[PDB]
């Protein structure tokens, strides 16, 4: 990924206050702090441990891309939604999408459901899938 | 009655896709048995599907793929109408004999006789096929009968 | 759209609005019912020969064997004009369709050659001059069933075909055959009138005839007590030219005996009406009917009968006919005298053996009116004078005896008179004018079974027997010439079959009647002497003759032997038959009247150059020769109830008549061939949807293809050159077969449409899966990502 990979180098280096060229317990441990509630023991190792061994960038990337690895673009996800609005109205009916999500495909459960619609942009019974897409990606809020 | 790999494989994909549209879990709802076999090219009737297992409404019984073969096969042995079978039937509603029939009659025949078609099921097929009612208010059943037997994608 | 069609055709559209309950030839049928003859019903379950049903009316449940159930007709056959067209033609279906049209005002219904007429018991606008104009020259099929149509066609048939016609009319008492006859006559008068007149005179003849011919019975208030055959002669331009009448079996016993609530003949109550007092003396009667014993036995009045107006009218009747005052009066005289004969009393010695009168006022009034000597009369009536070879002796009368010779005198006198009356009328109506063809009209009692039956019943039944055989024979020719005419053919016999044996048992050389005849010329013949030979010559030898059986209805009177007529086994009692056949009448008294002074009386008792059964059997063969030389036409009269209420129908009654009527008999007869037929043209249009994959795309061809295609049984049908012949009930099957097949084909086309819909959508479903797949995948990520302690913190290093 273009600016994607490129950026990693930039993040990578911040991800390391010593420059030892690797992210040890400290480097993460002492940036985070430069911000808030430095985690509890359980969290830090849990985190670093996700890595078999020392963080050689190649390991940062592989883990991060390994996580996203399965995502799609904005124009894509919003096109998927657009396959259920044959009219191109830019919105879906709330009950329709709540049923599509909960009883078909790989069914969501009462939890994934609550979590998804808590901050869903829904005016007058119409679920604005265009925004929602910006919300999930980050293009918006 | 007994299939070749070719046939068995297609049923799988179709069964697959339907299993997905009601929760992926290796089971299909007994209510969609009809709709599944229709996608394979057979034209079962509601009494046929009810005679091999099918149900009246969603959520009553689910069938694994291993219970489909028996069902599907059984469904391949029913009677499929032929061009002649249909023409003669419509002919009975045609007075003059010049291959015509009132649009209302057509709609009557489709939702009133036999295992009725829903009014929405009817106005859907008239659109897709494009049954053009002549000035007076009638139509040429010969066409409608070929088109329906010709299929959506027409060769 | 006319009012002239108010009581003639019901509504084609309104009957089409009989859109309530549908019809399943599989579930609807008829079932045996004590109250309604039959009962519509729905089949529910079956267990061999145990069919359980539910009655549409009371929605209850009953069990009936599969053999007693009868087929039901679909709705499109309601109020059918010709019951010969019905898919299922049976007892329950004929009863129902008649009852149907009746409760709807229509009284005329066809059924083959038969024209059924149900008594409306209320005058109707059907026989107006306006109506007549409509039936003129219209075939039967192109117009509502109507008696006017039977008559008119007899007419158009007379001209065109150049042949004698005959219109037989039968049925029970009060069925209305007398009044229908009048209508057939009134119709010709109004269509072939030359241009007082004859037409009139023929109308006037009924009054006088009904005066001595009819009486009030519990069944009819104007029952003709004799059978009458009327022939209307026409000239070379088809105009009425002359006419004549014949009579049969006058009921003589009534003349001196009346059963409760019954009267003697009207004439007696007219001359006793005092409508023409000036005659009271010439007859010598007192204006009181309840005064004389020969007519004061049952009841004396009739509701719809004005004995006074009617006497007036009959008096007028004889004038238009051309009766002289001398004749007319002679009539009233000889009639009046019968009233006094019944008033003659006789004194029986104390303890002995000879009688002597008791007064003369009665015996004198008689001799006066009779133109004879009362002394002579009472001398021969008391102790007679026989006629033994070469030396006539003196016979002694007991008591009784005398009484039996007075009644026998009356009876015998009334008969002679009546016969004279008819012959006179014929004299009038016979305008010595060239006649080319005629049209007769019969009107006798029909076949009737009772609780108790006798010599009088045998006679009637014996006539209709001969008369039914005549019909089966007309049917047989018609059918033959029909089958031959269409190339198919005929394989077999004649419908005058088992009719012959029964008829022979009666009229042939050593049969019933014959023995009665031979057993009468013997003085010491017993009711058992007679029973003895008639057992000897026949019981144990004839099939049509058997012993009494188990009582069919309640109150089955006594009986000596059973007769297998075409309408069932009728139980007869030969008690007294020897007395009912020969008429004992003072050979001495006759000679005295022979020499009477009054022209009539003298003419009534002269000589020529004899007995009952012998008489009738002669007039019957005459009647038949005549009928066998014409083109028949039949009208079957049916009485709806024993209460004269309009619109009321009694099942057991109608069904009974149909059994002896000839309609059921003419169905079983027609069954033997191939009843229902269709013309190739229709067959194809109707049953192409029964074998479409065999049709090329002729007329007889297609048909031969459908039939051979359905593996149709050879016997079941035959192939004519214009239409196709089927056995009875075949087309009913081809009918259900056509219901399931139209049903499935439709279902099948619906099934093709359902598939076309899902096959089209199939592509969207495929795509929409990857799309929902996407959404679920991604929303779950952002639901994961935003909780990954890493990411939640990673994006907190890019706020530079
Ligand atoms: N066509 C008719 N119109 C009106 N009344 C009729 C008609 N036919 C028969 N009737 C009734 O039936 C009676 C006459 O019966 P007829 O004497 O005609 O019966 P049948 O010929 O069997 O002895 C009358 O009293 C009359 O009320
Ligand atoms: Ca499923
Ligand atoms: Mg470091
Ligand atoms: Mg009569």
């Amino acid at each position: 990924p273009q600016k994607q990979i490129q950026e990693m180098k930039e993040a990578f280096t911040m991800i390391d206050q010593n420059r030892d060229g690797f992210i040890d317990i400290n480097d993460l441990k002492e940036m985070f702090s430069s911000l808030g509630r430095t985690p509890d023991d359980k969290e830090l190792t849990a985190m670093l441990k996700e890595a078999p061994g020392p963080l050689n960038f190649t390991m940062f990337l592989s883990i991060f891309s390994d996580k996203l690895s399965g995502t799609d673009s904005e124009e894509t996800i919003r096109n998927a939604f657009g396959m259920f609005d044959e009219l191109d109205t830019k919105k879906l009916n709330i009950e329709y999408i709540k049923d599509l999500l909960e009883n078909m495909g790989d069914n969501f459960n009462k939890d994934e459901m609550r979590m998804t619609f808590k901050e869903a942009p829904v005016e007058g019974g119409k679920f604005d899938y265009v925004r929602f897409v910006a919300m999930i990606k980050g293009s918006g809020d | 009655p007994k299939l070749s790999q070719d046939e068995i494989d297609d049923l799988k994909e179709v069964f697959e896709l339907f299993d997905f549209w009601d929760g992926r879990d290796g089971a299909v709802d007994a209510f969609k048995i009809g709709d599944v076999c229709r996608c394979l090219g057979i034209n079962p009737r509601n009494e046929d599907v009810f005679a091999v297992g099918g149900t009246h409404k969603m959520g009553e019984k689910s069938l694994p793929f291993e219970e489909f073969l028996p069902a599907y096969e059984g469904l391949m042995d029913c009677e499929q109408g032929t061009y002649a079978d249909y023409m003669e039937a419509f002919k009975t509603f045609d007075r003059e004999g010049q291959g015509f029939i009132s649009g209302a009659e057509l709609r009557h025949v489709l939702s009133g006789l036999g295992e009725r078609l829903s009014d929405e099921e009817v106005d859907e097929i008239i659109n897709l096929t494009d049954l053009q009612e002549d000035l007076e208010g009638n139509v040429k059943y010969e066409e409608f009968v070929k088109k329906v037997m010709t299929g959506p994608y027409p060769d | 759209n006319d009012p002239d069609f108010q009581y003639l055709a019901v509504d084609r559209k309104k009957m089409m609005k009989e859109q309530t309950a549908p019809f399943d030839g599989k579930k609807n049928c008829w079932v045996p019912d004590p109250k309604e003859g039959f009962a519509s019903a729905e089949i529910q379950s079956s267990k061999g020969e145990e069919i359980t049903v539910k009655i549409v009316s009371d929605n209850s449940t009953r069990t009936v064997k599969k053999d007693d159930i009868q087929q039901m007709n679909p709705p499109k056959f309601e109020k059918l004009e010709d019951m010969a067209n019905m898919t299922y033609l049976n007892e329950a279906s004929v009863l129902n369709n008649l009852r149907g049209r009746y409760t709807a005002g229509l009284i005329y219904t066809y059924s083959g050659l038969f024209c059924i007429a149900v008594n409306p018991y209320r005058r109707l606008p059907i026989y107006t001059d306006s109506v007549i104009a409509k039936y003129r020259g219209k075939r039967k099929t192109e117009i509502p069933p109507h008696l006017f149509s039977v008559a008119d066609n007899a007419y158009q048939n007379m001209v065109t075909d150049r042949e004698n016609q005959s219109c037989l009319i039968t049925g029970e008492s009060g069925a209305g055959k007398t009044e229908s006859t009048k209508k057939v006559i009134m119709y010709f008068a109004r269509v072939a009138a030359n241009l007082s007149n004859l037409e009139d005179q023929i109308i006037e003849a009924n009054p006088v005839l009904e005066a001595f011919g009819n009486a009030k019975t519990v069944r009819n208030n104007n029952s003709s007590r004799f059978g009458k055959f009327i022939r209307i002669h026409f000239g070379p331009t088809g105009k009425i030219a002359g006419a004549d009448i014949e009579t049969y079996l006058l009921e003589k016993s009534r003349v001196t005996y009346q059963q409760s609530a019954e009267r003697n003949y009207h004439i007696f109550y007219q001359i006793c009406s005092n409508a023409i007092p000036e005659l009271n003396e010439v007859m010598l009667i007192t204006p009181d009917s309840g005064l004389y014993s020969f007519i004061n036995q049952g009841c004396l009045t009739v509701d719809n009968i004005d004995d006074v107006e009617e006497f007036k009218l009959c008096d007028e009747a004889f004038d238009i006919l051309g009766f002289t005052k001398e004749e007319k009066t002679s009539m009233f005289k000889c009639t009046a005298s019968i009233l006094h004969m019944g008033e003659m009393k006789f004194k029986q010695r104390p303890r002995e053996e000879q009688a002597e009168s008791d007064g003369t006022a009665e015996a004198e009034k008689v001799a006066f009116l009779c133109g004879i000597n009362a002394g002579d009369l009472l001398k021969a009536l008391l102790k007679p004078k026989v006629k033994v070879g070469t030396e006539m002796v003196t016979k002694g009368q007991n008591l009784q005896q005398v009484i039996n010779s007075v009644g026998a005198l009356s009876k015998s006198l009334y008969d002679r008179m009546f016969n004279w009356l008819v012959k006179r009328v014929n004299r009038t109506l016979d305008t010595k004018a060239k006649r080319n063809y005629y049209i007769g009209v019969l009107d006798i009692a029909g076949f009737e079974i009772f609780d108790f039956n006798s010599f009088e019943q045998l006679c009637i039944n014996y006539t209709n027997e001969r008369l039914q055989q005549f019909f089966n024979h007309h049917m047989f020719v018609l059918e033959q010439e029909e089958y031959k005419k269409e190339g198919i053919q005929w394989e077999f016999i004649d419908f005058g079959m088992d009719l012959q044996m029964c008829i022979d048992l009666i009229e042939k050389p050593m049969g019933i009647l014959s023995i009665l005849e031979e057993e009468c010329m013997f003085p010491k013949a017993d009711d058992k002497s007679f029973q003895d030979y008639s057992y000897q010559n026949h019981i144990g030898k004839n099939r049509m003759f058997t012993k009494p059986g188990k009582p069919t209805r309640p109150n089955q009177g006594h009986a000596h032997f059973e007769l297998h007529h075409y309408a069932g086994n009728v139980p007869y009692s030969i008690a007294g038959w020897l007395d009912k056949n020969k008429d004992p009448i003072n050979e001495n008294v006759v000679s005295l009247l022979a020499v009477s002074k009054e022209p009539l009386v003298a003419e009534l008792f002269r000589a020529p150059d004899q007995t009952i059964s012998a008489v009738h059997r002669e007039s019957l063969n005459k009647l038949m020769c005549n009928l066998r030389r014409t083109n028949p036409h039949f009208v079957r009269c049916i009485i709806p109830n024993l209460e004269k209420d309009p619109g009321l129908v009694d099942a057991e009654l109608v069904l009974h008549q149909l059994q002896c009527n000839g309609v059921l008999e003419g169905i079983r007869i027609c069954r033997k061939g191939f009843p229902s037929r269709l013309i190739y043209s229709e067959f194809k249009q109707r049953y192409s949807i029964l074998a479409p994959n065999a049709i090329p795309q002729d007329g007889k061809t297609v048909s031969e293809k459908i039939l051979t295609g359905l593996q149709m049984d050879p016997s079941e049908y035959r192939l004519g050159t214009t239409k196709v012949f089927f056995k009875a009930g075949v087309l009913g099957n081809l009918e259900e077969m056509r219901d399931e097949r139209l049903s499935k084909i439709i279902s099948m086309f619906q099934a093709h449409i359902r598939g076309y819909l899902i096959r089209k959508a199939y592509k969207k479903l495929q795509d929409q899966r990857i799309g929902l797949s996407v959404i679920q995948r991604n929303i779950r990520k952002w639901l994961v990502l935003r909780n990954w302690q890493w990411w939640k913190l990673y994006a907190k290093v890019k706020p530079l």
